[PDB]
RNA sequence: AACGAGGAAUUCCUAGUAAGCGCAAGUCAUCAGCUUGCGUUGAUUACGUCCCUGCCCUUUGUACACAC
């Protein structure tokens, strides 16, 4: 077999799937290397996870997500969920717990909006 | 001598990655070129409300700053500066336009003046920032100017204000643009060299105040 | 042991209008001002103390109040003095009812008052006239207030009898060198000066006797022109 | 609300007028409770700068 | 002209303020005696420096 | 905590080691002598090290730093770290 | 500074408006008035 | 006018000094410092403007007699300025000085 | 009408 | 020949809100001179106060300690 696990990433109507799966230390989105996100400006908001917690925790691993739905914005931020939140998952199936921990404690520190979506529904008054 | 090792082996990801990338890697900087170490609010009264505490990429933070009361103020100062450069007619919803023109102001601020373009910004802010205002009295039939202090809150929204109104005003109707106007303001700001719609117009509501006190 | 500028041939000085926020400059803004425009029935017409009394009466209005003939005059020695062909006042015209009116420098001002109340029913409901060559608007109904279209480095001062008398060329030398000065000029018949209190830093007077408003305006003109050496 | 609104200028007023209500002893016992009400609650507001004030008048007033 | 770093300590409430401007008691920071009642204009909240221009000069009502 | 395992060899070199994937993360170089004591607080702050070179070498943990060096007289043959108290016996060779 | 002087106060192209005008409003009127005999 | 923008951005023009009216015939850079540019022109002045305060020449420079058309800065010195005019008479300044009359 | 507070500090 | 972002007055609005953009449907009333859905980008300022203009409630504690 081979260590594998999926997770998921929304902003308004975009969905991102991430498979994280043990290998050789790359990163693809939607058929395309990392370092291709074409809103050009916000490809640093698709980095923030990736030099968070270092190029090592990468580097052995593959990753592979794919985006839809939504537009620019939406899409960028899908993406950059999916990645924090499989790489915490990985580092807790497959790797161990304490390493899982202060992914989590790097990760919120910075910005909790990585791991868990805020859903902005309405407040009737 | 000590010497903590907690990297053993080269790491070469197969995705190749950027040199400067892994510079940002490094260090978190904004844009990848200014750091935010070695940048203080040279004015107390201000430290806890511009917010320069939380190094930031791009300035793209979407996060919900409009529920509480000073969430404003917890907001980093670059997002409230492009929020207000984005606040026009034609520009309404435009973020990604106004932080292509903030990231043209900062390249201009650092070619011009050689020493950092955010510690300019924010000396920019604690200086045009007012501290005495004029209220309307009531009266009833007849009113005049009496004359109070001002928050740290509505001074940093005054301040940012100003600026803004002063560079969109500046380039209105020019051959130059609003980032080359704005660059301008903002040296002029931070030198308070007298010459920038923000210290004229602080300067004109303090002088107001010292008069009807 | 100091060259001469390349080209010595006369240009005319721009023309200072609202855009332009940065020339030292002055302001004349003949305030509370009486020009309303009235229908009689077929026609639209300036109100005039003199000659249409009764309907002022079914108004119920001052005859004392209702003379824009003082302003026409001010309006007269405004635009003719020199500091007007120099290039270096602009006036504004703030009606007792509230419009604010900008009066371009350029403007030559018909003079028989018959032609001039013709020209300001014209205005007042046109809300525009341009000029003959008809590439410019000189009288511009804008918004209030002043404030929001005056210089940002300005002094706001008003002409007052009570406040104590000072020498023009003497406050016109005592201010800066890019600070511009706005002079708040009664154009009442006869009333209160107490009207933009909230607008002014100071009030000055100019003799130890009443004026015509025509007469404190020629006066601090021509102590400004004597101060920037015209 | 209103002996929070007053600043320590009319706080030394007041002092100075308790002091005149002890020499003036029948309005004392006549409305001893809102007397003492009133004198704890301002020095409990007003305790830190009244220590930090120096003055003997404050002394032996408060004695 | 020597400007001054106050301490908002306690925003002073049922007092009748014209709209807009709120009351306040200010501690001096340099010298951690003194208080000062002044008027704000923005908003305030409870433990935060304010800049006063003239500084003997204590606030009242604006009705 | 369960999680670390401190290995101490005979050149100096301090080697930490998570115990649940059993992987190697840390290396300390303060001695160049063996290292015969190693000890970590109980609230996973400080952690003391003692070596043949007379030396007590104690470091941070939740940084990565070294907070300082004593130096005693004999070399250090053992020592023992009673946590409730914070107090650690070394037993020297005069 | 140079001076101007102020504008104040085809006959075909009027009628052809005036008549404009007049077919707009009587046809306007027209059809509102059939539509109240209808209903 | 001297025009001063970045190379390899023909579109951007960063900044436009409005010189003496007569013709600005040499404009130069400085070699230690880099934020103080020195132009001289018909007007026969070289004028040392600082590019962040580019409405006023932060310091003048006179005392030559016609058409100054050369200078050069020096490189161990960070202050000192040569100026050739066209009447032969190289003119050597020192900037923290006075500065209107040569060295 | 001066408040409670105002009122004192007058009297 | 009109025209350069639209005077005085008056109205509306507190977060995925104001504003910009388009794609689609045409559901027994209404709608085509338009109506209604759907996504996309997305802020400035208040979040306090009854001082003004209003509106509303109470002036008998009843509800059972304690305190006022």
């Amino acid at each position: 077999a081979v260590p594998s696990v999926q997770t998921f990433g929304k902003k308004k109507s975009a969905t991102a799937v991430a498979h994280v799966k043990a290998g050789k230390g790359l990163i693809k989105v939607n058929g395309s290397p990392i370092t291709l996100v074409e809103p050009e400006i916000l490809r640093f908001k698709v980095y923030e996870p990736l030099l968070l917690v270092g190029l090592d925790k990468f580097s052995n691993i593959d990753i592979r997500v794919r985006v839809t739905g939504g537009g620019h914005v939406s899409q960028v931020y899908a993406i950059r969920q999916a990645i924090a939140k499989g790489l915490v998952a990985y580092h807790q199936k497959y790797v161990d717990e304490q390493s899982k921990n202060e992914l989590k404690k790097a990760f919120t520190s910075y910005d909790r909006t990585l791991l868990i979506a805020d859903s902005r529904r309405p407040e009737p008054k | 001598d000590f010497e903590v090792v907690e990297e053993f082996t080269p790491v070469v990801l197969a995705t190749p990655i950027p040199e400067e990338v892994q510079q940002a890697q490094t260090e978190i900087k904004l844009f990848n070129k200014w750091s935010f170490e070695e940048v203080e609010v040279k004015d107390a009264s201000l430290v806890d409300y511009v917010q320069v505490r939380q190094p930031i990429f791009v300035a793209h933070t979407a996060g919900r700053y409009a529920n509480k009361r000073f969430r404003k103020a917890q907001c980093p100062i670059i997002e409230r500066l492009t929020n207000s450069l984005m606040m026009n007619g034609r520009n309404n919803g435009k973020k990604l336009k106004a932080v292509r023109i903030i990231k043209h102001t900062l390249d201009i601020i650092n070619v011009l003046t050689d020493q950092n373009p955010i510690q300019v910004v924010v000396d920019a802010i604690t200086n045009t920032g007012p501290r005495e205002d004029t209220t309307r009295v009531g009266g009833g039939g007849a009113a005049r100017r009496q004359a109070v202090d001002v928050s740290p809150l509505r001074r940093v929204n005054q301040a940012i204000a100003l600026l803004t109104i002063g560079a969109r005003e500046a380039a209105f109707r020019n051959i130059k643009t609003i980032a080359e106007t704005l660059a301008e303001e903002l040296i002029n700001a931070a030198k308070g060299s007298s010459t920038s719609y923000a210290i004229k117009k602080k300067d004109e509501l303090e002088r107001v105040a010292k008069s009807n006190r | 042991q100091k060259a001469l500028p390349a080209s010595l041939v006369p240009q005319a000085p721009p023309v200072l209008t609202s855009k332009d926020k940065i020339t030292k400059r002055m302001i004349v803004v003949l305030a509370m001002a009486s020009l309303e425009t009235h229908k009689i029935s077929d026609k639209y017409v300036l109100l005039n103390c003199d000659d249409h009394q009764g309907l002022l009466k079914k108004m119920g209005r001052d005859i004392s109040e209702a003379r824009p003939d003082i302003t026409h005059q001010c309006l007269l020695t405004l635009l003719d003095s020199p500091i007007n062909k120099a290039g270096k006042l602009q006036v504004y015209i703030q009606t007792s009812r509230g419009i604010l009116i900008e009066v371009n420098p350029t403007v030559r001002i018909p003079r028989t008052f018959k032609r001039f109340s013709g020209l300001m029913v014209q205005l007042l409901h046109k809300l525009s006239i341009r000029s003959v060559n008809s590439e410019e608007k000189l009288l511009k109904v804008i918004k209030n207030p002043i404030t929001d279209h005056l210089p940002t480095k300005c002094r706001k001062v008003t002409l007052s009898f009570d406040a104590p008398v000072i020498r023009v060329q003497d406050y016109i030398e005592k201010l800066d060198d890019d600070e511009s000065i706005c002079v708040f000029v009664g154009a009442m018949a006869r009333g209160k000066d107490n009207f933009a209190d909230e607008y002014v830093d100071e009030k000055v007077g100019l003799s130890n006797y009443p004026l015509s408003a025509s007469v404190a305006c020629s006066k601090f003109c021509h102590g400004a022109e004597d101060a920037w050496n015209i | 609300d209103a002996l929070m609104v007053m600043p320590f200028s009319y706080v030394l007023k007041f002092l100075k007028f308790i002091d005149t209500v002890m020499q003036n002893k029948t309005l004392l016992h006549s409305h001893l409770p809102l007397i003492c009400k009133n004198l704890f609650f301002i020095i409990k507001f007003n305790h830190k700068e009244l220590v930090s004030q120096k003055n003997e008048e404050l002394k032996l007033q408060i004695n | 002209t020597p400007v001054t770093l106050a301490k908002v300590i306690k925003v002073l409430g049922r007092t009748g303020s014209r709209g807009g401007v709120t009351q306040v008691r200010v501690e001096f920071l340099e010298d951690t005696s003194r208080t000062i009642v002044r008027n704000v204009k923005g908003p305030v909240r409870e433990n935060d420096i304010l800049v006063l221009m003239e500084s003997e000069r204590e606030a009242r009502r604006l009705r | 905590c369960g999680n670390f395992g401190f290995i101490g060899s005979s050149n100096g070199s301090i080697t930490i080691y998570n115990m649940q994937s059993g992987i190697l993360r840390k290396k300390y170089k303060l001695h160049k002598r063996a290292v015969t004591g190693i000890s970590l607080d109980g609230m996973n702050r400080k952690m003391v090290s003692c070596g043949l070179d007379g030396i007590v070498g104690f470091y941070d943990f939740n940084k990565s730093t070294l907070l300082g060096k004593l130096k005693l007289d004999a070399p250090i043959t053992a020592m023992v770290y009673h946590r409730s108290s914070d107090l650690f016996a070394l037993a020297l060779d005069d | 500074i140079p001076t101007h002087a102020p504008k104040y106060e085809d006959r075909t192209r009027s009628e052809i408006n005036k008549m404009k005008a007049q077919l707009k409003k009587e046809r306007k009127f027209t059809m509102k008035e059939i539509r109240k005999d209808a209903k | 006018l001297v025009s001063v923008y970045d190379s390899y951005n023909p579109r951007t023009i960063l900044l436009s000094i409005n010189a003496s009216t007569h013709p600005t015939h040499v404009t130069k850079f400085h070699t230690q410092d880099n934020k103080i540019l020195a132009t001289a022109s018909d007007d026969r002045v070289t004028r040392l403007w600082d590019i962040s305060n580019a409405y006023e020449p932060q310091l003048e420079l006179t005392g030559a007699t016609d058409y100054v058309r050369t200078l050069s800065f020096i490189p161990a010195a960070p202050h000192l300025v040569a100026t050739g005019s066209y009447d032969g008479l190289i003119r050597l300044y020192d900037t923290r000085s006075s500065g209107s009359t040569p060295i | 009408s001066l408040k409670a507070g105002e009122r004192l500090m007058e009297a």
